[PDB]
C-alpha cells in the first residue's frame, strides 16, 4: 500500500498533523508509504508534474491541497484516471466525481445566523482568492429576501498601503452609517482586519462582527475581547469532548524540534481535517482487506476504480470534526457546526447548525 | 589617573551602557571606573557597596537610587565629604555634596494645567519618585478650588485596571494626568486602548521627559489629544555626531545604537561631561557647583543647592501627522507659545 501527497509550501502544521496521524493509527497488518511532495498549489505546471510523478509509480490514492486556480486541473486529471483524491480544501461546486471532500460547507449556516439575528442592510467584505462561491449565494438570498448588501473587495491589496486601505474602508463605512459587517477571510487577513478595527476603534458597544471562517478559537480574540462590541462565530472542533481532550493531552507533549508546533492548546481546523483524513483512509483500506479484495499521465483506467472509490466513499466513522459519512458525490452529509459568541469571558456555546433542523438555540 | 566610582541597580542596563560609552569615548587624565552593580536596591547592599568604593579610594561617585535607599546614600555622602552626582529624582530641602541632574517637572506641569484651564480631572500616580508631585498638585487644587481624584496604581493588575477604568468611565471625567514609571506608563497605555478610549474626546497629559521615547502610533491614528514634554533636542549636530559614532561601535557591548537616546542616557552623559569638566578645572564641592556646560539636554548650570537652573524644555502635542512642537517652558519666562 502506497499513499502519496501534494502538500503545499508555507504549511507545516498540516504536515506535522499528518505525521502524528501516521504514528497514532498504528497498523501492524499493513503499512502505507507517504512519499510526500511540496510545491506551490497556485502554479498549475508544478501540480501537473507532481501528479504525473505520483501516478508513474502506481500510487493507490493521493492526498493534497489546492486553491481556486488549480482545482479544475486536479478534477480533470482524476476524472480520466479514476484515481481518488482526498482533499480537506474548500468544497467544489457541482458534481465532480472521485474527489472526496472533508470540509463542511459554510453556506447555509451564515444564512441561518443572519436570520436568527433579524437584520437588513448589512455590509459584506469578501476576498477574491477563496472564490466567488459564497458572495454569489449572499447576493441571491438578498435579492430573494429584499436585503441590501454593500460588498467590499478586501485582498489584492499592496502591503505598503494595506494599513491605509483597510483603515479607509472602515472610515468610508462610517460615512454610510453601517454598523454590521461580515468578515470572511483566512486567518492572516482577518487578524490584520481586526487589528486595524481596534486601531480605529469600533470595538465599543454598537458594532457586531461575525467571523465566517469556521475556527473562531485561533484568531487571537484576546485583543478584541474585553470591549463593548459583539463577536460571533462558527466552530467545527469542540474542545471539551472525550476524543478532543485525549488528543490535546498528547498534543502538547511532543516538541517542535521533531514535530513542528504541538505546544499550543488550540489547533487549526485544516490540521484536524488532515488528521481525520488519515484515519478515514486507513479504515477505508482496512474495510477492503476485510472484504478480501500504469504508464505515463499523457498516454486507460487502472485496475480498481470502483473498488477503491465506492469503498472510500461508503465510510462511517467518528472523529474530532464529528460524524464522518460521505454521500454519493463525496461531500459531508451528517455534520454539525457549533455556534459560539465572545463575551467578557471566553467563547460560549449558543447552539448548533445541522441539516436535519435549520437552526437550534440552546 | 583619576579614580571615579560607579553605582548602578537592576533594570537600568541602558544607564550602565551610557556610562561606559561616555567613559570610553572621553578617555579615547584617564578615568578609572569602580563599577559595582547591585541587584536589589536596599539600604544594606547600597551601604556595603559604598563602603567598598570608599575603602578602595574614590573622589566622586556616580550612582542611582530609589525611594528607599536615597536617605542613606545622601547621608553618607554628606558625612564623608564625597561628592555624589546622580540623575535620579530630585529631593527637597537643604542638601550638600549631592548634585542632581534631572530637572523638576513641577513648574512645567503646573503651567500646562494652568494653560488648559482645567477644573476637574483624574490623577494617576505612583510613589516610586517621592510625594513631591502629588503634594504640589494637592496644594494647587486646594488653593484654586479644583476637583482632583488621585488614585494609586502601584499594586494593580489587568482586571483591577480595567474595572477602575470602567468605573471612572461611569463618572464623567474625560481628562487624565498620568505620572508613573516607563513600564507602568506602557501598561497604562496598552490597557487604555483595549477598553476603547483612544478616541477623540479625551486629553491625556504624559508627565515625564520621554514623550518621544514611547510609541504613540495607536493614539496618532485614534486622534485622542495627548500632550507631553521633551528635554533632549534631536536637531543639534552634537547629538547626531554622538549617535552616529554610537552606530560605528559594535552592538555586542553597547546596545541601543539604533534609537535616539532617552532622557536618562542624556542625563548620565551630561553628568559625566560635568564631572570631567570639574576635574579639568580643578587641575588649574565649590568648584563642582560652578560648572556651566552645553550638554545634550541644553544648558547645564547649578545653584548653591545643586538644583538645575536656566534649563529649557519643549512641549509637544500629538497630531495626525505625529508629534508637533507647540512651545517651550523656561524658569525665567514661564511658558512661551508659538
Ligand atoms: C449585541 O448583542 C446584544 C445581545 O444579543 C443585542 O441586543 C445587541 O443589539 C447587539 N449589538 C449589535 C450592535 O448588534
Amino acid at each position: 500500500i502506497q499513499i502519496g501527497g501534494l502538500f503545499p509550501r508555507g504549511a507545516d502544521q498540516e504536515y506535522s498533523a499528518f505525521r502524528v496521524g501516521m504514528v497514532q493509527f498504528s497498523t501492524s497488518e499493513f503499512r502505507l508509504t507517504p512519499h510526500i511532495d511540496n510545491l506551490e498549489v497556485a502554479n498549475s505546471f508544478a501540480v501537473t508534474n507532481a501528479f504525473c510523478s505520483q501516478f508513474s509509480r502506481g500510487v493507490y490514492a493521493i492526498f493534497g491541497f489546492y486553491d481556486k486556480k488549480s482545482v479544475n486541473t486536479i478534477t480533470s486529471f482524476c476524472g480520466t484516471l479514476h484515481v481518488s483524491f482526498i482533499t480537506p480544501s474548500f468544497p467544489t461546486d457541482g458534481t465532480h466525481p472521485f474527489v472526496i471532500q472533508m470540509r463542511p460547507d459554510l453556506k447555509g449556516a451564515l444564512l441561518s445566523l443572519i436570520e436568527y439575528y433579524q437584520w437588513d442592510k448589512f455590509a459584506y467584505l469578501y476576498d477574491s482568492d477563496r472564490g466567488l462561491s459564497t458572495l454569489q449565494a449572499v447576493l441571491d438570498s438578498a435579492a430573494e429576501k429584499k436585503w441590501q448588501v454593500t460588498a467590499i473587495n478586501v485582498g489584492n491589496i499592496n502591503n505598503d498601503k494595506k494599513d491605509e486601505t483597510y483603515r479607509s474602508l472602515f472610515q468610508d463605512l462610517e460615512l454610510k452609517k453601517e454598523r454590521r459587517v461580515i468578515l470572511d477571510c483566512e486567518r492572516d487577513k482577518v487578524n490584520d482586519i481586526v487589528d486595524q478595527v481596534i486601531t480605529i476603534g469600533k470595538h465599543v458597544k454598537g458594532y457586531h462582527y461575525i467571523i465566517a471562517n469556521l475556527g473562531f478559537t485561533d484568531g487571537d480574540l484576546l485583543k478584541i475581547q474585553f470591549g463593548g462590541a459583539n463577536v460571533s462565530g462558527f466552530q467545527i472542533v469542540d474542545y471539551d469532548d472525550s476524543l478532543v481532550s485525549k488528543f490535546i493531552e498528547r498534543w502538547s507533549t511532543l516538541e517542535e524540534k521533531e514535530y513542528p508546533g504541538a505546544h499550543t492548546t488550540t489547533i487549526k481546523y485544516t490540521s484536524a481535517l488532515t488528521y481525520d483524513a488519515v484515519q478515514v483512509m486507513t479504515e477505508a483500506f482496512r474495510n477492503l482487506r476485510k472484504q478480501r479484495i500504469a504508464g505515463d499521465c499523457l498516454a486507460v483506467p487502472w485496475g480498481q476504480g470502483v473498488e477503491i472509490e465506492r469503498a472510500l466513499k461508503q465510510v462511517q466513522v467518528e472523529g474530532l470534526s464529528g460524524n464522518i459519512k460521505f454521500d454519493q458525490n463525496g461531500k459531508r452529509i451528517n455534520y454539525t457546526i457549533n455556534i459560539m459568541e465572545l463575551k467578557t469571558n471566553g467563547p460560549r456555546k449558543i447552539g448548533y447548525w445541522s441539516e436535519v433542523d435549520k437552526m437550534v438555540v440552546t | 589617573s583619576v579614580q571615579i566610582g560607579g553605582l548602578f541597580i537592576r533594570n537600568t542596563d541602558q544607564e550602565y551602557t551610557a556610562f561606559r560609552l561616555a567613559i570610553f569615548l572621553h578617555n579615547t587624565f584617564n578615568l578609572v571606573p569602580h563599577v559595582d552593580n547591585i541587584e536589589t536596591a536596599n539600604s544594606f547592599a547600597v551601604t556595603n557597596a559604598f563602603c567598598s568604593q570608599y575603602s578602595r579610594g574614590v573622589f566622586a561617585i556616580f550612582g542611582l537610587y530609589d525611594k528607599r535607599s536615597v536617605h542613606t546614600l545622601t547621608s553618607f555622602c554628606s558625612a564623608l565629604h564625597i561628592s555624589l552626582i546622580t540623575p535620579s529624582f530630585p529631593t527637597e530641602g537643604e542638601s550638600q555634596f549631592v548634585l542632581q541632574l534631572r530637572p523638576s517637572l513641577r513648574g512645567a506641569l503646573l503651567s500646562l494645567l494652568d494653560h488648559y484651564e482645567w477644573n476637574c480631572f483624574v490623577f494617576l500616580y505612583d510613589t516610586d519618585r517621592g510625594y513631591s508631585i502629588l503634594q504640589a498638585i494637592m496644594e494647587k487644587a486646594g488653593q484654586n478650588g479644583w476637583h482632583v481624584s488621585a488614585i494609586c496604581v502601584e499594586n494593580f493588575n489587568d482586571v483591577s485596571y480595567r474595572q477602575l477604568l470602567e468605573e471612572l468611565d461611569r463618572r464623567q471625567e474625560k481628562k487624565f494626568v498620568i505620572d508613573c514609571e516607563i513600564e507602568r506608563l506602557q501598561n497604562i497605555l496598552e490597557q487604555i486602548v483595549s477598553v476603547g478610549k483612544h478616541v477623540k474626546g479625551y486629553h491625556y497629559i504624559i508627565a515625564n521627559l520621554g514623550f518621544k521615547d514611547i510609541s504613540l502610533e495607536r493614539f496618532i491614528h485614534g486622534g485622542a489629544n495627548v500632550t507631553g514634554f521633551q528635554l533632549v533636542d534631536f536637531n543639534t549636530p552634537m547629538v547626531t555626531k554622538l549617535m552616529d559614532r554610537w552606530k560605528k561601535l559594535d552592538q555586542r557591548e553597547y546596545p541601543g545604537s539604533e534609537t535616539p537616546p532617552k532622557y536618562t542616557s542624556a542625563l548620565t552623559y551630561d553628568g559625566v561631561l560635568v564631572m570631567a569638566e570639574t576635574f579639568r578645572n580643578l587641575r588649574r564641592e565649590r568648584t563642582l557647583k560652578q560648572v556651566q556646560i552645553q550638554g545634550l539636554t541644553g544648558n547645564v548650570q547649578f545653584d548653591h543647592y545643586g538644583r538645575r537652573v536656566n534649563y529649557t524644555m519643549d512641549v509637544f502635542e500629538l497630531k495626525s501627522t505625529g508629534p508637533r512642537k507647540v512651545g517651550y517652558w523656561n524658569d525665567m519666562d514661564k511658558l512661551v507659545l508659538i
